[PDB]
């Protein structure tokens, strides 16, 4: 079954699983493998039964490609195309360079791409993070790892709080709101968007008040002016500190007009309000925008 | 959030044809008939109820016990079995807490094993090449519900009622896709609570007329006037819960005069 693939070595572990980096033996295809171990458990876990069906349905340039799903009694093993490496590690190389901004436009706009077409599809991600998007030596970047992803409804009811690593999570997530949709996955987007430019991640929070505290004195404490509903959500306390709005040209200093102008609308509180993935793509942030390689 | 209300529509249209189980299988089965299969689906509705589950799930495992009977043949003492493991493969998509295994090894009353259950879950996997993320009657319905002006609470529970009422029958409802199902269904619940009839609204979203509609529209009239004396009873029962607003203790229209 396992026979034609060669393992070189292993990448690391993910949501779920172990991912290893292979070649098909027979036409030369460096590959990921992604191996589940699985009776007298639960069966097939949740998660992979999400990814495959999920990942089986989106055929994007921008979304990881899974190929082949290998089925034994004992193990399941996901056959996915192979990029190499991930945007944090990137970030990390980059140390003393800094990303040119002809090469985050592009790997923004790609990300919406990959993003406006998930969310086309009924599909939310709810782990977007530098860890989980992947490059190529050609310039490309593509979504990866929809362990944590599902299918929504129009509209949407209550899926599981418990969503989007807290660093790159959503105000009405950390607020409790009984709905969240679409527009997490945009909040996410936008901190990396901020992260590309300044090389750090925007909120590093230790705790979900931390989380909050810092997104507050970044953006203003919200109110129900700037978000109307905010002050009756579950997890909204009246003791909570009421900072001023830092403007954003302080938020990321390199960035120029339009660029802080799209990270604006990406990290509006209010979710109907926040820019989707679609409309961003027209945003005038990407009228020059190209497809530099990187500089691996 | 309507920035891909239009886009997911679209994408559920194009799905739901990929994904409809074949019109004819019961035809084709030695051991199994329509009657079987009611009952069967009729218990996975008190299984729904017992650990409260989603609706969606329940029409979720209804659309892979269809499709997996549309290739694979199956012994009537093995039909709960795949509706076992159908159900809980669409609570582990679908829930945000499913039951576990065990739960579910618990509920054929140990007429199974967890072995044959897990084995079970993989060979319908297999059968359904792990395409399980398919369009229901309800993704359709929950839709259709925005163009209400203004909503109304019965009207949605109603029309969820008749949806999930068309998951018993095979005949005739395996001939109609789940978004005319819905749209026969939120029609006939619009009618029968408030008077009034499919919006011109949806006929630009769906391109479905009453006209189109009106062979679903006869048939769902039908069951929905013999459901008190149909076999079987769970989801009428479910329905008289003050969660769906007690709708099946509505009376149907005499006429949907069409
Ligand atoms: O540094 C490198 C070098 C290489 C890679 N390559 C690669 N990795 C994957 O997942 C690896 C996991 C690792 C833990 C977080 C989630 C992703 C893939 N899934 C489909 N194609 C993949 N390609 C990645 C990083
Ligand atoms: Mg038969």
């Amino acid at each position: 079954s396992m026979e034609n693939f060669q393992k070189v070595e292993k990448i690391g572990e993910g949501t779920y699983g172990v991912v290893y980096k292979a070649r098909n033996k027979l036409t030369g295809e460096v590959v990921a493998l992604k191996k589940i171990r699985l009776t007298e458990t639960e069966g097939v876990p949740s998660t992979a039964i999400r990814e495959i069906s999920l990942l089986k349905e989106l055929n994007h340039p921008n979304i990881v490609k899974l190929l082949d799903v290998i089925h034994t009694e004992n193990k399941l093993y996901l056959v996915f195309e192979f990029l190499h490496q991930d945007l944090k590690k990137f970030m990390d190389a980059s140390a003393l360079t800094g990303i040119p901004l002809p090469l985050i436009k592009s790997y923004l706009f790609q990300l919406l791409q990959g993003l406006a077409f998930c969310h086309s599809h009924r599909v939310l991600h709810r782990d977007l993070k530098p860890q989980n998007l992947l490059i190529n030596t050609e310039g490309a970047i593509k979504l990866a790892d929809f362990g944590l992803a599902r299918a929504f409804g129009v509209p949407v009811r209550t899926y599981t709080h418990e969503v989007v690593t807290l660093w790159y999570r959503a105000p009405e997530i950390l607020l409790g709101c009984k709905y969240y949709s679409t527009a997490v996955d945009i909040w996410s987007l936008g901190c990396i968007f901020a992260e590309m430019v300044t090389r750090r991640a925007l909120f590093p929070g230790d705790s979900e008040i931390d989380q909050l505290f810092r997104i507050f004195r970044t953006l203003g404490t919200p109110d129900e002016v700037v978000w109307p509903g905010v002050t009756s959500m579950p997890d909204y306390k009246p003791s909570f500190p009421k900072w001023a709005r830092q403007d954003f040209s302080k938020v990321v200093p390199p960035l120029d007009e339009d660029g802080r102008s799209l990270l604006s609308q990406m990290l509006h509180y209010d979710p109907n309000k926040r820019i989707s993935a679609k409309a961003a793509l027209a945003h005038p942030f990407f009228q020059d925008v190209t497809k530099p390689v990187p500089h691996l | 959030v309507p920035d891909y209300h239009e886009d997911i529509h679209t994408y559920l249209r194009e799905m739901e044809v990929k994904c409809k189980p074949k019109v004819g299988y019961m035809k084709k089965q030695p051991d199994i008939t329509n009657s079987m299969r009611a009952i069967l689906v009729d218990w996975l509705v008190e299984v729904g109820e017992e650990y409260k589950l989603q609706n969606e799930t329940l029409h979720l495992a209804v659309n892979y016990i269809d499709r997996f009977l549309s290739s694979m043949s199956v012994l009537r003492g093995k039909l709960q079995l795949v509706g076992t493991a159908a159900m809980l493969l669409a609570s582990k998509f679908e829930e945000i807490y499913p039951p576990e295994v065990a739960e579910f090894v618990y509920i054929t009353d140990d007429t199974y094993t967890k072995k044959q259950v897990l084995r079970m879950e993989h060979l319908v996997l297999k059968v359904l090449t792990f395409d399980l993320a398919a369009p229901t009657v309800n993704q359709f319905l929950t839709q259709y519900f925005l163009h209400q002006q203004p909503a109304n609470c019965k009207v949605e529970s109603l029309a969820m009622f008749l949806g999930e009422l068309s998951l018993i029958d095979a005949d005739p409802y395996l001939k109609y896709l789940p978004s005319v199902i819905a749209g026969a269904a939120f029609h006939l619940a619009l009618y029968t609570v408030t008077g009034q009839s499919w919006p011109e609204s949806l006929i630009r979203k769906t391109g479905y007329t009453l006209e189109s509609l009106k062979p679903c529209l006869m048939d769902l009239h039908q069951t929905y006037l013999k459901a008190p004396q149909h076999a079987q009873q769970s989801i009428r029962e479910k329905y008289k819960n003050s969660k769906y607003h007690g709708v099946s203790l509505l009376n149907p229209p005499e006429t949907l005069n069409l």
